[PDB]
Order: structure tokens, then C-alpha cells, then sequence
């Protein structure tokens, strides 16, 4: 889980060099902060909400909010690379303008 | 590397091949009333070449 | 309330597979043999007290 | 003669013909066809007696 | 609509509620087996890689969270050798926790 | 050979439920299963959007 | 209230071409 | 109570159903090491969880 | 530990085309701390067997 | 309906919308195979039929 | 409901309309085969038992009937040895009608 | 006792084993258009030990 | 007459028999991710006698 | 009113999910 | 490009974690917000300078 500040359009992440043998890929979605409990604790004082909890219930939404994503091994090995996708080095999920 | 994937059933033999053949017969003989199938991992592995 | 029913006619319809006569004659000869007696069992097979 | 069927205007031969030619049903003997062979353009999906 | 219809801009969008977006770590994006081809492709293995990821998202006007799942095997083996004894061995891989 | 101690009518009703989908009406045999509105048998009183 | 299923092992087609529907002797 | 308060307008309160979560989600501690559950041999207390 | 060590994984530098340093396979370890000697022997037998293959 | 119901004619009809009517060229109206039996009996003709 | 909610008793009931209750004469209540294991249990076979049954029911304020089905085999075998001859043989067991 | 259960198909052989093999081949050869399956009883018997 | 029906897959061998065996193995081995089944005609033929 | 190949099999991951 | 609100005197900036291989150094200067367009927008409706 990674935080996304109010009005933030960009979300950068990195994990340091590690073994990837038997990796299967990525799954992702977006959650509100007031709707997500901090399970790192026995109790959560700031969980002031009782609706569905998309982190546990299934009940996702907000998938339509993603614009694009990119994946980059060793900072230069863009993945999947190999000129596979329609022009990029990244997964363009949706477009605001399409020439 | 495969010694760990085999021991942990991430690759290698299926449950119909690594279980002792006596248990595979016991399971096949009882499966309609006592079901043993869901308690043993079966690997599935993608082809790596061609 | 006087509801009523009259039956003007009752007729048995039946429908036959137009089977080749030698195949039908062969099948009859096999179904007449006591090894091949047809058998049926009621679905709700039970005594009804 | 009483050659109608199915509590409408259609006949005992035409109904036997349409049931056989969509489903093989009309010999031994009429019933509701299974929903995977009763497609959207099939007879018994659409036949409406009134 | 009608003879007096006003000139108009066209808006297009999509919703995809209960889903969770996925990207398989497989060379052609297909589920050929649970253990993917790339997870065996001993480059992304023993001689270990760093990973950077970036997402572009619609700005939300409230604090939210990216939920990112790294799909791995999370398997247990359970051995019961004597009356009343359970020895359970866990392996989650990659992203393994435990010595 | 029939018995007072038998119920062919109910056996046929139960048979058809296993052979196919009783929720499909067929006029030829006057097959159209008895039912009730499930919102009437058990009242689900969530009031009104007024 | 249960039946016990009748019948043989279901159809097989006698494939000289792909499925005919006849070979008997 | 007064001649003008005779004109108060009432709206029904918003509907709010309350009950346990689907499959009892949230009722048992899972994935929380401070409160981990236990399944262990009675005499040989190695936790299987 | 000292005699069935975890291998050092080599990181890569794709810019330069060289190794980028190394550190142990922390990312692939079987959690045995709730097993007993009857199965820890098998886990060590797997970890030993891996290192033989790496040397070969 | 009721005690004062009027003497009445009964009308019967059907609808069968999305269908298109079929008549198999097969000797018993069944889909035994896509190349029918009659399409093989009629193969050869001196004066091939009008 | 609300701040003035009245102290209340909780009531519980169920409906199960189109069903007919069942009690399989099998040692573990499972349909392992149509001829059950207990029906083969040759203690309660040849050396024949009497049966007593008692039911407790909600009082109905009108006359009603218990419908009790004793499940048995009710099979016929039909032999057609010559043109126009039908010999049908019936066996219901247990509860056979004859002697 | 079993001589009568066998003759009446309450126990003993399956229809694929007691019918003459000629009739079993006839059935297998015609089953897509003329169906003989619903006319022969197949016993099923629960295990009595273990 | 059959020489033309055979060449055009109106009658004769199935795709699993007329294709070279090398291609049939290729199809069987890749069918879960690249499907070759919808590209070859399989005749079906009704029986002409009995 | 017609149909093709595709009703043929080989899906096991061991024994083979690709062989020549 | 990073913004500087009117009358501000300090611009703290950060990059969360990065590889710096072949980085050449920093070059910089200051622009007015009025005197530069946004682009990636096909048109800038707020670029009112010329």
C-alpha cells in the first residue's frame, strides 16, 4: 500500500535489487484512505468509517482513475520493451486526447 | 532453482505422481463420499522455449 | 358455482420412427429374447401412508 | 379431424416436423429442449400459442 | 435534439468497478501455467534485478492509496509425523519472509 | 398393476424437476409449475422512497 | 425420492469419415 | 407551539441498514502479527499458523 | 549457517554491462521456525542440494 | 365472465417471431449428419430433377 | 429504532415450502448408492423388526394429515415373448404387495 | 435374498453387462436418433464394510 | 460424385486425419494459447442404409 | 447451420504444454 | 519546471530515489508563469502573453 496525497497526479515507487524467480506479475487498484483500516495494529483510532472496505471486501471502484503505468528494471530495462506496445515504453490505460 | 520448487510443489510432479500409489488408490476408491483431492498441490508451469 | 366439463371425443395418437424394416425386425428379435427384458422403476418409489 | 396441437392453430405434423428438425425431439416423445440447444433463433424459444 | 439543437462537445469515459487491474509477468500476457515463462527465464532469477514503477492517476481532491499486489507463490507444506504433532513449513516466493 | 399405496402424480412432478427446468412453460402437456411471488410469501418491508 | 440412472455408456459414431451414425453386426 | 410553527415541514430520516460484513469479514484477526491465531500440537507448541 | 550458506545474488548494471555488486538471496527463504528436526533436515537437504548445483 | 357472461366464439393463433421455418431434406426429418441421407440417395440422375 | 427505541424481544423462524423432509436409511446419512448400506446390513434383514415412530408438531387448530413415505424399490420387468403378448412382473421391496 | 434382486435389477450386473452384446452395439450405434437408454435398470449399491 | 466432395471436405477424412501428422501434433501442443481448430473443415455424413 | 474442428486435447503442464 | 508563488523566497525540491549513472549535472534559470505556455495540451487557453 502506498499513499497518494490530495491533488497528486503522479505516484513513483521503487524496490531495491532482489530475486524475481517464480514472480507472476502485478495486480493493482486505488483505495480511499478514510475507507482503509491500518491492520498493522490491534485497533485503529483513525478508522472513523463503516462503509464497505474495498481492501478486504472486494467491492473495488476507482479503477477508472488510472491514466498510465510504467515498469522499469535496473532503471534502464523498460518492461516489456521489445517495441511490443503501440508506441511506448509504458502501459497507457486511457487517453484524454487521441490523435 | 528447482530443488526448492519441487519440494514445495511450485514445479515438478503432480499429486497423482508424488503421493504413494496406495494413497492414490485410496482416494480414487473413496472420492464420492470422502474427498482428498483439494489437500495436495498440483504445479502448473508455462513452456519456456519455442 | 356450477363449473362443468363435456368430452366430445378422446383419441390415442401414436408416433413411429420410420425404421428400415430389416433393422426393425432385427431389433424386435433382440428385444423378445428374455436376456433383454425392459425394466422400469417409479421415481418416487415409496409406500404412501 | 383434431389435427391441431399445443392449444393453438399449429398442426400435429408441422409441430412434429419443427421439433424434429430443430432438436431430434419429436419421436419418443415431446419435451422441453435443453437450454444449450434451444438457441435464440430456435423454434421452442419463440413458439407462442394463444 | 430537433431543429434548434445546441452545438455540442462529446465526452467519453468508462467504469470498471469490482475489478482489480492486472499485468501478468509472462512474455505475451497469457496464462500458459501458474508458474509463468518469465519467472523461469533464469535472467529474472539468480542474477538479481532492481524494479522501479510509476503511475499516472486522476487527481482526487482527498488523500488516497495505491494498492499494489506483487503476485507470488504463497505455499505451505504440512507434515504430521506423530500423534498430536504438526510441523508446517512456509514458502512465499519471491518476496519471502523467513530465514 | 396399480396400488392404492402409490402416488404416480407426485412421482411425475418430481421426475420432471430432475429431467429438466420446470421454470419453462410448455403448452402441449399444460406444464407450467405452481408458484408464488417470493416478495409476497415473505414480506420484505423496507418502506418507500417518499 | 430418488431414481437410479438407467442407460448404456452414451453415443459413439463409427468414424470412417468424421462421424457417420451407423455400424452394427 | 405557534401559528407560524403550524407550517413546519418534515422529511423522513435517511435509510441506514446495519449488519455483519459479507462472510463475516473483519470478525477474526488475520494477517496481523500482534494477534496471530494458533493451531499447535498440545504437547509440542510449534504454531502451524 | 556457515556450511550451508545462502548464495550471493549478483546484481546487474545494464548501462555499463557489468555486475553491480552482490548480496544474499533474502527473497526466496523457506520459513521453517515452526517445523521440527524431522523436516528441518529436509529443508537443509534442499538448501544443500541447491548449493551443489550452483557450484557445478 | 360472471352470471351474465355473453355467448362467445373462441379464437386461437400463434406467433413465432425470430425463427425462420425449416424442412430438412432427410428421410425422417432428423439431423443425422450435415450431409443428409436423401442428398446421397439422389446423387445420380438420368434426368436430374425439376 | 432511534433514541426512543422500545425494549424488545427477538423472534426467529424459518420456511421451507416446496420440500418434503427426508431421513436416509444409511449409516452416515449420505447417498453412497441407491441400495443403502443399512438396507444390506443382514442383522435387520431376515430376523424381522417392528417399527414405532412419534412426531411432535405445532398444533394447527384444524384437522390435518401426516404424509409418510417409506422409501423402497418399486420396480417392474416387462417380457414380450411372442407377437401381442405382454408379461409384466412387479416387485416392490420392502412393503411388497402379495402374501 | 440376492437371486430375486439380481433378476429384478435391484443389485447385480449393469445394463451394459447383462444385455446381449448385439443389443449393446445396436444401442451405441443408434443413440443419437433412437434412444434405448431409459428402458434398462442399472443397480447402484453402497459398500457394506470398511 | 465423391472426388469433388473429398477434396472440398464435404465428405471423406476428418481434419485430424487429412492434415499432415506434424501439423496435428503442433495443433494439439499449442491449442490452449494458439488455436488452429476453427480453420479446417470436418465432414459429417448421415448413414444411407438400414 | 454448421461446425468445425477444436474438440481435441493436451492441456497437462507436465507431460506437456508445449512439445514439438 | 517547479512553481514559485508570488513573494516566496524559497523553493525546496526532491527526487524520491533515483539512479544517477551518466548524470551530467544541473543547469537552471527562472521564468515568469505568464511568459511561458503549458504544452502537451494541444492548445493553452490561459497563455495570454505573446
Amino acid at each position: 500500500l502506498y499513499p497518494i496525497p490530495a491533488k497528486a497526479t503522479n505516484v513513483p515507487i521503487s524496490i531495491p535489487s532482489r530475486n524475481w524467480a517464480a514472480f507472476r506479475g502485478w495486480s493493482f487498484t486505488r483505495l480511499k484512505t478514510k475507507e482503509t483500516p491500518s491492520l498493522g495494529s490491534g485497533f485503529d483510532p483513525y478508522f472513523v468509517y463503516s462503509g464497505s472496505i474495498p481492501y478486504l471486501d472486494g467491492t473495488f471502484y476507482l479503477n477508472h482513475t488510472f491514466k498510465k503505468v510504467s515498469i522499469m528494471f535496473d532503471s534502464s530495462v523498460s518492461w516489456p520493451g521489445n517495441d511490443r506496445l503501440l508506441t511506448p515504453n509504458e502501459f497507457e490505460i486511457k487517453r484524454s486526447v487521441d490523435g | 532453482m528447482m530443488p526448492q520448487w519441487a519440494y514445495m510443489h511450485i514445479a515438478g510432479q503432480d499429486a497423482s505422481e508424488y503421493l504413494s500409489p496406495g494413497l492414490v488408490q485410496f482416494a480414487r476408491a473413496t472420492d464420492t463420499y470422502f474427498s482428498l483431492g483439494n489437500k495436495f498441490r498440483n504445479p502448473t508451469v508455462a513452456p519456456t522455449h519455442d | 358455482d356450477g363449473a362443468s366439463v363435456r368430452f366430445d371425443s378422446v383419441n390415442l395418437y401414436a408416433t413411429f420412427f420410420p425404421m428400415a424394416h430389416n433393422t426393425a425386425s432385427t431389433l424386435e428379435a433382440m428385444l423378445r429374447n428374455d436376456t433383454n427384458d425392459q425394466s422400469f422403476n417409479d421415481y418416487l418409489s415409496a409406500a404412501n401412508m | 379431424e383434431g389435427y391441431n396441437v399445443a392449444q393453438c392453430n399449429m398442426t400435429k405434423d408441422w409441430f412434429l416436423v419443427q421439433m424434429l428438425s430443430h432438436y431430434n425431439i419429436g419421436y419418443q416423445g415431446f419435451h422441453v429442449p435443453e437450454g444449450y440447444k434451444d438457441r435464440m433463433y430456435s423454434f421452442f424459444r419463440n413458439f407462442q400459442p394463444m | 435534439i430537433g431543429q434548434t439543437a445546441v452545438p455540442s462537445v462529446t465526452q467519453k469515459k468508462f467504469l470498471c468497478d469490482r475489478v482489480m487491474w492486472r499485468i501478468p509477468f509472462s512474455s505475451n500476457f497469457m496464462s500458459m501455467g501458474a508458474l509463468t515463462d518469465l519467472g523461469q527465464n533464469m535472467l529474472y532469477a539468480n542474477s538479481a534485478h532492481a524494479l522501479d514503477m510509476t503511475f499516472e492517476v486522476d487527481p482526487m481532491d482527498e488523500p488516497t492509496l495505491l494498492y499494489l499486489l506483487f503476485e507470488v507463490f504463497d505455499v505451505v507444506r504440512v507434515h504430521q509425523p506423530h500423534r498430536g504433532v504438526i510441523e508446517a513449513v512456509y514458502l512465499r516466493t519471491p518476496f519471502s519472509a523467513g530465514n | 398393476v396399480d396400488l392404492q399405496d402409490r402416488n404416480t402424480e407426485l412421482s411425475y412432478q418430481l421426475l420432471l424437476d430432475s429431467l429438466g427446468d420446470r421454470t419453462r412453460y410448455f403448452s402441449m402437456w399444460n406444464s407450467a409449475v405452481d408458484s408464488y411471488d417470493p416478495d409476497v410469501r415473505i414480506i420484505e418491508n423496507h418502506g418507500v422512497e417518499d | 425420492m430418488e431414481d437410479i440412472n438407467f442407460a448404456s455408456l452414451a453415443p459413439r459414431h463409427g468414424t470412417r469419415p468424421f462421424m457417420g451414425t451407423w455400424n452394427e453386426i | 407551539s405557534s401559528e407560524t410553527n403550524l407550517t413546519q415541514q418534515s422529511m423522513p430520516n435517511r435509510p441506514n441498514y446495519i449488519g455483519f460484513r459479507d462472510n463475516f469479514v473483519g470478525l477474526m484477526y488475520y494477517n496481523s502479527t500482534g494477534n496471530m491465531g494458533v493451531l499447535a500440537g498440545q504437547a509440542s507448541q510449534l504454531n502451524a499458523v | 549457517s556457515k556450511e550451508i550458506p545462502t548464495p550471493y545474488m549478483w546484481s546487474y548494471q545494464p548501462q555499463m554491462g557489468l555486475a553491480a555488486g552482490a548480496s544474499q538471496d533474502y527473497s526466496t527463504r523457506m520459513n521453517w521456525l515452526s517445523a521440527g528436526p524431522s523436516m528441518i533436515s529436509r529443508v537443509n537437504g534442499v538448501r544443500n542440494h541447491r548449493n551443489q548445483i550452483l557450484l557445478e
